[PDB]
């Protein structure tokens, strides 16, 4: 969230952060900038990415 | 890139195989002086201050002069500190 | 990597051999000075007396007495000759010439002074001797009260350069050895070095007839060899230092084409024999002073002036715009 | 009397004067000498 | 070093200046700012004195509380002057010698 | 593999820095624990963090710890207990806090699974980044003394403190 | 007493002039010939007075 | 599996720290040591987080911690040698006298 | 002339410096093909690995 | 960019003449033409000085501290709240140091670095009321901690003294290290340690079936430590032990000003965050173990000191139920309890520390004090009743915005313990009474008058207990003002 890079330069999750934070500065409901949020959650712990991984390889193990 | 610190590992394994080999090959034929904890303390901070001095001493060129003048209010703060050392009579050991 | 421990060897053994022939280097020179003639019966020229005295070292029986913490007593010579030894890794002989091109050298040659002082107070708790701890004690405090200058001057040669890579601290003095316009400073880090290494007039341990016992009193054989090998290893190493940081390194005098003929570890050889020469002819001329008085010197004298120079370094070139 | 307290001083103390002086140059330059240089590019 | 001076609150008087520098500030100096500045450093010489006498030392305390009330005095008249500058203060002095000069 | 390794050794030195009987030792431990640490470190990439544990926790701290244990001259019988009665209610913690706390990121971040592929060949590579390369010292360097100068003097603040409080607790001037 | 002597002494101790003729002199006889004997090859001197092995 | 191993490897040195309180009823330096094993591995949670996000801020954190946990080190074992020299021992049954 | 006595061990001290450098050069220099080279980066290794590819492939 | 400054004058005011009061102590107590003077009441005197100096810098440039407020930003964030938090704070630390020049002279505790590391840890509190990231709250907690702890252990001779300091180094270090825990994961799960920036992603989620459990778990740790530093139970222990070993002085000082301070941090990262009822249960629960511990512990008490150290672990319970209702009334009532619970300490702890001349140990050591000083016998009582809630003393707020707060969220069994409680805190509040008027003891303690200094602070502290209720309305438009700048 804050931009600075561990190797100088811009921080890798830095503009799914921002685009989420310039939704909430005018979104009166939060749940409108859900996916905004969800990209940016994305981008710190790659969750949704390594699950579908995990998923086509545990298909690739059970047609084994 | 970390690649340079493998050999230094490498080194490290040789020099204890080295010294194993020179220390094992003749195997075959109630008093607290408060001074050292304080000289321990003069260095812990000073430690600290070389610690802080290595990323400014290679970052002059970006920060300028506002940097460098950040970097003096913190010795000046230390410097107090080290006055009060003196003056209170840690630096002697007579 | 395989090719890797030849190189390492290449260094390691070279330099066990240079320690041995600096211990003879030093007798030889001490002599010399006080109209003698040092060893000469051993070998033509006493040039195998360091093969004969560490083979005597070598059969000589280990004592090893009876203290309650046997693997510490024998681990510590071990401590500090490893450290003593890996510090040359880092070290550049020439352009190309160095094992591991470290970008944090400099911080890393830091790291390896500061944990130096282990051996030497594990020797006196070990030993089961009050007189070994009370000097295990004094030196380990003497040795961390002396690198807070060699850190300080350390950094100013850092603002200079602006890297921590030894071989671009070298290539910055292309323009003007850094001992020329810092010679107050290389001074300072000469005495530094002599304190750091517990050296004459500093050589608290070899005060024995001053009623002041040494961290090693209590080792015999190759354990003290060990610690002999060590401090003779971080002498040398010293002079490397100062070399690199102030002369140049491996560059040579002028910039000429006559000049640049002759290699640049010749070069680098040459200047870390002055600086060993310095460390004996030192030895051979002053007498060595309290602990107390050396302390003094160090927080009192070094610590300000070094802290001071790096203040006048570092505004200097802020001011004119010529930092690196 | 404030001018020979200043000599007792560098006379005992001479290390600390040297070093007072030298960090004083050091932070005199950026201070005073460094905005004139300043103020002179600009014009 | 990016430098932005814009307040959280914006001011409720008109703005002479929105970053005076320091001489300018300084040379904004009221009769009031000098009344302020000269109360605040002699209060602070006086507690010098007065809480010096035990320890016998009444000279260098009026000394260190002259220091203390020169630096705190200055600080409080800077703030006053810089404040009636920006709009923060009532500056209707201010507003004259810019609607005039 | 390697994490395997330097975790062992991290382990089995922390179980005996709480459990020596000499608090020497418990120290001496402690210094294998921090260059553990620093190895973990250099794995990360971050040298200068890795060098500056060396210097500070282990050149530094860990000094100051065994200056002052070794002239305690403790004896044993004044800090020595069977902890064998302690097995049930560390098993308890350690169960609660071993599986609340080791697998707290498991949710967050589930990890990848090695397939029998090559995932590497996957591997985008930029070239923009690596024209100039800022190392680690760099980096922090130019965000200490600007952009968050605040907190760098605040903790100068504190080792003023500790400096005085060190002098006024145990100073005994001749 | 007199800003010039203040300033000899200061510039002395800074620079440590007495150090260096102690090294100077230490250095003289490294050039010069040695007094020792070769012994047993060369032997010290002897007076027919000397009281030795009845 | 990178992320999850370094954070285990914190995770043992905190569980060591919280361990060494638990087991050291008469040995309050080893309470001490305990706290300082818990700081390290927050510090070293700090830096992993920071390269596992890309940010910066986990460093400037790390360094600042380093600096506090030495001042707090330094002032802590001030506190144990006055404790030490006004009782002669580091037992803990003479560190009890306030209670109720 | 006696004093070059001296110089023979300060003389085998600088040789085996001589030795610390140019043997680790030398041998580094056989199994990598040319010379080592300082201040090797991120470029210069993203460069060997893509060369790699770039002349086996070829 | 001199100008951008204007936002910290304060601090640099504060920090600066605590470095020349530091020189000046030190030049001057090593001084043998002037033989070795003490220097606590000088140094006490001129830094009382500097802390109204720095009262009168923040509060007359209320606007300039909200200036440059974008190029601060990442370093802390000034507003309303934090503007009236820190000059109660420093008034705070004013009657503090104006009740201990009689300790300085008469026991002879010639330290004048106690008055610099107050004036340090001052400095530190008035950080952390500004800090709006979890770095910089953590520094400012731990300098103001390491002051503490420092002078906690002062009286490095005496046993009570340094067990206190002992326990206070290893039990805060704890709690401090398990805070540090809590913003790492934090952190990690979040890649944010901004305030503003943890607002908008933790809002509008808080448990939503898929919870982040290292927000959840970094929230509970860090609540953990703000816990133990309000001295709330389970995290409490330490507590009456630094507050009875501790010189008065020191007691004095941190059971009012750390308070502040760190109420502002729980507001400011809680209430101005976002989670589920979670936390406000830890409080609640955590309010109701503290009430009832507070009280029956107390209850037990033979020692002045330590039934003060109750009574406040009680106060800090019936505080705390404010933070737990989550409405602005809960935090308007929050400041109204905070400052009345100052001002009624400072009260008691001037008395105890004009008797403290005397020595009083025990609460038996009070005997026949309605007869050897009558005014000031009345004059504690008025203090005890206050405590014990009776109007229409000032002490009465707290006690009726726990009832209305229960009656309201709902809560009975908190009704409950409210009465029990309060009851149980009448008793051994009028204890003291019963032993200053009704007791007819053999053997007397004829205590020493005390210095104009409390005397004219007790005369202040007395008048507003007995009186506020009458004209009460500036600190209810303070603390409602407060309460909305968290907010809006
Ligand atoms: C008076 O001060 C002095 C000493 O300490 C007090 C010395 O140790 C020494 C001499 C000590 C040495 C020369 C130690 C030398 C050891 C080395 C160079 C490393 C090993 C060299 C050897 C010849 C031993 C080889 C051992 C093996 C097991 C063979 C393996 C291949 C001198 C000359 C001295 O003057």
């Amino acid at each position: 969230a804050s931009g600075w890079g561990i190797t100088g330069n811009k921080g890798r999750c830095y503009d799914f952060w921002m685009d989420f934070s310039e939704c909430m500065s005018h979104c009166r409901e939060p749940k409108d900038c859900t996916l905004l949020r969800e990209d940016y959650l994305e981008c710190l712990h790659h969750s949704k990415e390594f699950q579908r991984r995990n998923r086509i390889y545990k298909e690739e193990q059970r047609k084994l | 890139m970390m690649l340079e610190f493998a050999p230094i590992f490498i080194y490290l394994v040789i020099s204890l195989l080295v010294s194993l080999i020179l220390l094992g090959v003749p195997f075959l034929f109630s008093r607290f002086d408060i001074r050292f904890y304080l000289v321990s303390i003069l260095f812990l901070i000073f430690d600290l201050e070389v610690t802080f001095f290595f990323p400014w001493a290679v970052s002059l060129n970006k920060i300028d002069l506002f940097g460098f003048w950040s970097m003096m209010a913190f010795l000046f703060i230390l410097t107090i500190g080290f006055l009060y050392e003196w003056k209170r009579g840690a630096l002697d050991w007579e | 990597y395989i090719a890797v421990p030849a190189e390492i060897l290449g260094i390691i053994l070279p330099l066990l051999l240079g320690v041995a022939f600096l211990v003879l280097a030093e007798r030889k020179v001490m002599a010399f000075v006080q109209r003698r003639k040092g060893p000469d019966v051993v070998g033509s020229f006493g040039l195998l007396q360091p093969l004969a005295d560490g083979l005597k070292l070598i059969l000589k029986e280990p004592i090893s007495p009876s203290s309650a913490n046997f693997f510490l007593f024998r681990m510590a010579p071990v401590a500090t000759f490893m450290l003593s030894l890996v510090a040359w890794a880092v070290v550049p002989f020439d352009y190309g010439m160095v094992l591991s091109d470290l970008n944090i050298g400099l911080l890393y040659l830091f790291a390896i002074s500061s944990l130096g002082v282990y051996g030497i107070i594990i020797a006196g708790r070990s030993s089961n001797s009050k007189y070994a701890f009370l000097g295990a004690l004094r030196s380990a405090a003497q040795m961390v009260s002396y690198e807070v200058s060699i850190g300080l001057i350390l950094i100013t040669v850092l603002i200079c350069v602006g890297s921590c890579n030894l071989s671009e601290i070298v290539m910055a003095q292309k323009q003007i050895w850094f001992g020329i316009p810092l010679f107050p400073v290389l001074v300072m880090f000469f005495i530094s070095c002599l304190a750091e290494t517990n050296r004459a007039p500093f050589d608290l341990p070899e005060a024995e007839a001053e009623l002041v016992a040494g961290y090693n009193v209590e080792y015999s054989s190759m354990g003290f060899a060990l610690f002999f090998l060590g401090e003779y290893a971080n002498m040398i190493l010293m002079s490397g230092l100062c070399t690199l940081f102030f002369l140049g390194g491996w560059l040579p005098i002028l910039d000429l084409p006559i000049f640049k003929k002759i290699p640049g570890s010749i070069w680098f050889s040459i200047k870390v024999l002055f600086f060993l020469f310095l460390y004996i002819w030192v030895r051979a001329a002053f007498p060595r002073y309290r602990y107390d008085q050396l302390m003094g010197l160090g927080w009192k004298v070094f610590l300000p002036l070094s802290l001071a120079w790096v203040v006048s370094v570092s505004g200097l070139l802020v001011t004119f715009q010529w930092l690196p | 009397p404030v001018m020979e307290k200043l000599r007792m001083f560098v006379a005992q103390e001479p290390v600390v004067a040297a070093s007072c002086l030298i960090g004083g140059v050091g932070l005199f330059l950026p201070a005073v000498v460094r905005p004139i240089l300043d103020s002179l590019e600009a014009s | 070093m990016n430098t932005d001076i814009t307040a959280l609150e914006k001011a409720q008087y008109p703005v002479v200046d929105r970053n005076p520098a320091f001489t300018k500030v300084v040379g904004n100096f009221s009769t009031l700012d000098y009344l302020r500045f000269s109360t605040i450093t002699g209060i602070s010489v006086t507690v010098g004195y007065l809480s010096g006498i035990k320890p016998g030392i009444k000279g260098p305390s009026m000394v260190t509380g002259g220091l203390i009330g020169l630096m705190g005095g200055f600080m409080y008249a800077y703030q006053n002057s810089a404040g009636r500058l920006m709009g923060f203060f009532p500056n209707d002095g201010e507003v004259a010698s810019y609607q005039k000069r | 593999m390697i994490l395997s390794v330097l975790s062992s050794l991290a382990l089995v030195s922390g179980l005996m820095v709480v459990r020596a009987k000499n608090p020497v030792h418990s120290v001496l431990f402690f210094i294998l624990v921090f260059c553990d640490t620093s190895g973990l470190l250099l794995l990360l990439g971050l040298d200068f963090f890795a060098m500056i544990f060396l210097v500070v926790y282990i050149g530094a701290i860990a000094v100051l710890f065994l200056f002052v244990v070794m002239m305690f001259h403790i004896q044993i019988a004044e800090i020595h207990e069977e902890v064998l009665r302690y097995l049930p209610v560390s098993g308890i913690i350690g169960l609660i806090f071993w599986w609340e706390m080791f697998f707290i990121l498991d949710n967050e971040s589930i990890p990848l699974l090695p397939t029998q592929r090559n995932t590497t060949s996957l591997r985008y590579t930029v070239y923009a980044g690596k024209v100039r390369s800022w190392t680690n010292l760099e980096t922090l360097g130019n965000l200490l003394y600007t952009y968050y100068f605040v907190w760098f003097l605040v903790s100068s603040l504190i080792l003023l403190v500790a400096m005085i409080g060190a002098i006024v607790l145990t100073m005994h001037r001749t | 007493k007199d800003w010039n002597t203040v300033f000899e002494r200061s510039i002395n101790t800074l620079f440590l002039t007495e150090m260096v003729r102690g090294l100077s002199l230490t250095l003289k006889y490294f050039f010069d010939p040695k007094v020792t004997i070769n012994y047993p090859f060369e032997k010290g001197p002897l007076s027919p007075r000397f009281r030795g092995e009845h | 599996m990178d992320l999850i191993k370094y954070f285990t490897f914190s995770m043992i040195i905190f569980i060591l720290g919280i361990w060494g309180i638990l087991l050291n009823r008469r040995n309050i330096l080893i309470m001490l040591m305990s706290i300082e094993l818990m700081l390290l591995a927050v510090n070293l949670n700090f830096l992993v987080f920071s390269v596992s996000l890309d940010d910066m801020m986990g460093q400037v954190f790390a360094l600042l911690v380093l600096t506090v946990a030495a001042a707090e080190s330094a002032i802590g074992l001030a506190i144990f040698v006055i404790t030490f020299r006004v009782r002669g021992t580091i037992a803990v049954e003479f560190i009890n006298s306030i209670q109720g | 002339l006696v004093w070059l006595e001296a110089m023979l061990p300060l003389g085998i001290i600088g040789g085996m410096l001589c030795i610390m450098g140019n043997s680790q050069y030398y041998i580094h220099k056989a199994y990598h093909g040319r010379p080592k080279h300082i201040g090797h980066d991120e470029w210069d290794v993203a460069m060997e690995r893509r060369d790699k590819k770039v002349v086996e492939k070829a | 960019m001199f100008n951008l400054f204007l936002a910290v004058f304060p601090e640099i005011f504060i920090i600066n003449a605590t470095f020349i009061l530091l020189i000046h102590g030190v030049v001057f107590s090593t001084s043998k033409k002037y033989d070795y003077p003490p220097l606590a009441s000088n140094v006490g005197w001129l830094g009382l000085l500097s802390v109204l100096i720095t009262l009168l810098l923040l509060a007359a440039g209320a606007p300039l501290l909200t200036i440059a407020h974008l190029f601060w930003n990442n370093l802390f964030r000034r507003d309303n709240f934090t503007y009236f938090c820190q000059i109660f704070l420093l008034l705070s630390t004013a009657g503090t140091i104006s009740m201990c020049f009689d300790f300085f002279d008469q026991e002879r505790f010639d330290a004048f670095e106690f008055i610099v590391l107050i004036l340090l840890s001052t400095c530190g509190m008035l950080f952390m009321i500004s800090a709006y990231d979890l770095i910089a709250m953590y520094l400012a907690i731990e300098l103001q901690s390491l002051c503490f702890y420092v002078i906690a252990a002062s009286k490095r001779k005496s046993e009570f003294s340094t067990e206190a300091g002992l326990k206070y180094l290893i039990l805060g270090a704890f709690s401090s290290g398990i805070l540090l825990f809590g913003c790492s994961m934090i952190y990690g799960s979040t890649g944010a340690t901004h305030f503003d920036q943890l607002a908008k992603i933790l809002t509008g989620y808080e448990i939503t079936g898929a919870r982040s459990s290292g927000i959840f778990m970094g929230i509970l740790f860090i609540a953990v430590g703000f816990l133990f530093k309000i001295t709330a139970v389970p995290f409490h222990m330490w507590a009456p032990d630094i507050y009875e070993g501790s010189p008065t002085p020191v007691t004095a000082f941190l059971s009012i000003a750390p308070k502040i301070s760190i109420f502002a941090n729980i507001l400011r990262v809680f209430i101005y965050g976002s989670y589920g009822a979670t936390l406000q249960q830890i409080f609640f629960f955590c309010s109701i173990a503290s009430m009832i511990l507070g009280a029956l512990a107390a209850m037990a008490q033979t020692k002045v000191k330590r039934l003060l150290a109750y009574s406040s672990i009680g106060h800090v319970g019936y505080i705390c139920i404010g933070f737990s209702c989550g409405t602005i009334e809960g935090i308007q009532s929050l400041l109204i309890g905070i400052f009345i619970y100052a001002l009624m300490t400072m009260d008691a702890f001037a008395i105890v520390l004009a008797l403290r001349q005397t020595r009083v140990k025990y609460i038996a050591d009070l005997g026949a004090l309605a007869k050897t000083n009558p005014i000031l016998a009345i004059t504690f009582s008025i203090t005890m009743f206050s405590y014990a809630g009776i109007p229409p003393l000032a002490g009465f707020c707290s006690k009726f915005y726990l009832f209305f707060a229960a009656l309201g969220c709902g809560a009975y069994f908190l009704a409950l313990v409210g009465v029990v409680t309060s009851v149980i805190g009448c008793f051994y509040y009028i204890r003291l009474v019963k032993r200053m008027f009704f007791d007819t003891p053999r053997t007397w303690i004829l205590y020493e008058p005390m210095d104009r200094n409390k005397s004219l602070l007790l005369a202040m502290t007395s008048f507003f207990i007995t009186l506020f209720l009458l004209y009460p309305s500036p600190l209810f438009s303070v603390t409602h003002q407060m309460a909305l700048s968290l907010y809006l």
